């Protein structure tokens, strides 16, 4: 249903990318003479996980996850480019603008503090 | 005048006050526990319980 403002304001839905039923497995042929473009691409982090550092001796650092503490201020939309048909058949999508970065805090164990630049530039 | 080796036994027939003392040793054996542990927690790495344990730090 087309929402309002209104209904939104407040809620963390303002946070959240659209979704699409169950039942959207279909396709979207690719009329190859023809110049296509994303509209609106949304981005929604939901796990953020940071390597830790393998001490000297080392042997295999993993990826330890991480506590949000920035809130729901994490994720990409509005973002277009257009969806280039190459040659060999592929797509290729070359971001134009959007809203493209988030500044993300997550907390590691032991309350190390980890600032990133969440983003797709380019 | 009580010798000051000795100030302690004014406790030996007054029950209550003898508890009162015992409370009040609890509360610093307690109160030294938590200290203790919160000194630790201040100092201790985590980070390398490998090469760097508790017990060498
Ligand atoms: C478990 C500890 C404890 C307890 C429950 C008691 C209990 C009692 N004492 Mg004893 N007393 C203690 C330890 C204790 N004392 C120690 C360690 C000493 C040697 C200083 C004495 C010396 C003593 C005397 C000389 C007298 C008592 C007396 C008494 C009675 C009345 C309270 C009083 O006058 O306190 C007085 C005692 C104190 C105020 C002790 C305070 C000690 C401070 C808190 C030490 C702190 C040092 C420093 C600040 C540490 C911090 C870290 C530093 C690096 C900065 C009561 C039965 C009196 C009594 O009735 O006797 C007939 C009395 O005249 N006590
Ligand atoms: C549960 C243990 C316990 C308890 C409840 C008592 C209780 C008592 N003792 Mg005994 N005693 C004990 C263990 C204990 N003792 C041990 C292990 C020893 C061998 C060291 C003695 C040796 C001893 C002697 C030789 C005498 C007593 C006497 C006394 C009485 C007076 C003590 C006084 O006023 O202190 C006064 C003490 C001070 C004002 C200052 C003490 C400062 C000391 C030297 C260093 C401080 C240590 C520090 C505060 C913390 C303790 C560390 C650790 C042990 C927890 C009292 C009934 C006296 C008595 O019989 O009177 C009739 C007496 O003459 N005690
Ligand atoms: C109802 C029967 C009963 C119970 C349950 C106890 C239990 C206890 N007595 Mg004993 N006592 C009894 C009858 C009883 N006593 C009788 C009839 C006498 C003759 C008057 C004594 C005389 C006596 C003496 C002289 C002493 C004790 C002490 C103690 C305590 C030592 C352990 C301690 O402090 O742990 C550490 C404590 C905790 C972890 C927390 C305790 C919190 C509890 C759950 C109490 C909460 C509030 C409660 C209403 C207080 C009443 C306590 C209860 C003893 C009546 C322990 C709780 C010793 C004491 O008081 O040590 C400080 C002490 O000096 N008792
Ligand atoms: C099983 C463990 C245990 C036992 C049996 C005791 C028993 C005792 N403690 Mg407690 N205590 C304990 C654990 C224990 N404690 C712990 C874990 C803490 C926290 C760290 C405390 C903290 C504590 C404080 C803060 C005090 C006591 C006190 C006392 C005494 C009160 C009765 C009295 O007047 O003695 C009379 C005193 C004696 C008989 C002296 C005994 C001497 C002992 C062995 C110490 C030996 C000399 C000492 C090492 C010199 C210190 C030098 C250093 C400062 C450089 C008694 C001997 C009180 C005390 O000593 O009052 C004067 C007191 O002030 N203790
Ligand atoms: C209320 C309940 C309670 C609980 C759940 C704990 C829990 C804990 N305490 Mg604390 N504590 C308490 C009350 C409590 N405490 C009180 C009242 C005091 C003041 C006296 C303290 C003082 C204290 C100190 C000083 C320390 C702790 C520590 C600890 C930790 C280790 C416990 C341990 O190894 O005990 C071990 C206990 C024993 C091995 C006791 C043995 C009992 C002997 C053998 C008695 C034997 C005689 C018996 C009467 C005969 C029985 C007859 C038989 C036939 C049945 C744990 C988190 C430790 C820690 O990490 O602190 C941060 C520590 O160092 N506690
Ligand atoms: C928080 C921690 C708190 C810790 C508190 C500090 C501990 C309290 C003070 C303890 C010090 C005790 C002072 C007692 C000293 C003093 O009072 O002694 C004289 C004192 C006299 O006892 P009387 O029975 O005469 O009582 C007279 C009363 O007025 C005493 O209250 O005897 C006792 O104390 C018995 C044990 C004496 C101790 C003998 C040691 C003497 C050593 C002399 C030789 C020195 C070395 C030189 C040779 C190289």
């Amino acid at each position: 249903q087309t929402l309002t403002y209104d209904d939104i304001v407040g809620t963390g839905l303002a946070n959240k990318c659209p979704t699409l039923d169950d039942t959207a497995r279909g396709a979207y042929p690719i009329d190859s003479s023809q110049t296509y473009r994303i509209a609106r691409l949304c981005l929604q982090p939901t796990t953020f996980l940071v390597k830790e550092e393998p001490k000297n001796k080392r042997q295999e650092a993993e990826f330890v996850p991480t506590k949000l503490v920035t809130r729901e201020t994490t994720s990409l939309d509005q973002i277009q480019g257009e969806l280039k048909v190459n040659s060999d058949g592929s797509l290729t999508f070359v971001e134009e603008d959007g809203i493209d970065f988030q500044p993300v805090t997550v907390q590691m164990a032991g309350g190390e503090r980890i600032p990133l630049l969440f983003t797709v530039k380019n | 005048g009580l010798p000051w080796y000795r100030v302690h036994t004014v406790l030996i027939n007054d029950p209550g006050r003898l508890i009162a003392a015992h409370l009040m040793h609890t509360a610093l054996v307690a109160g030294w526990a938590g200290s203790m542990a919160l000194y630790e927690l201040a100092t201790f790495d985590p980070s390398d319980p490998v090469l760097n344990p508790m017990w060498r730090q």
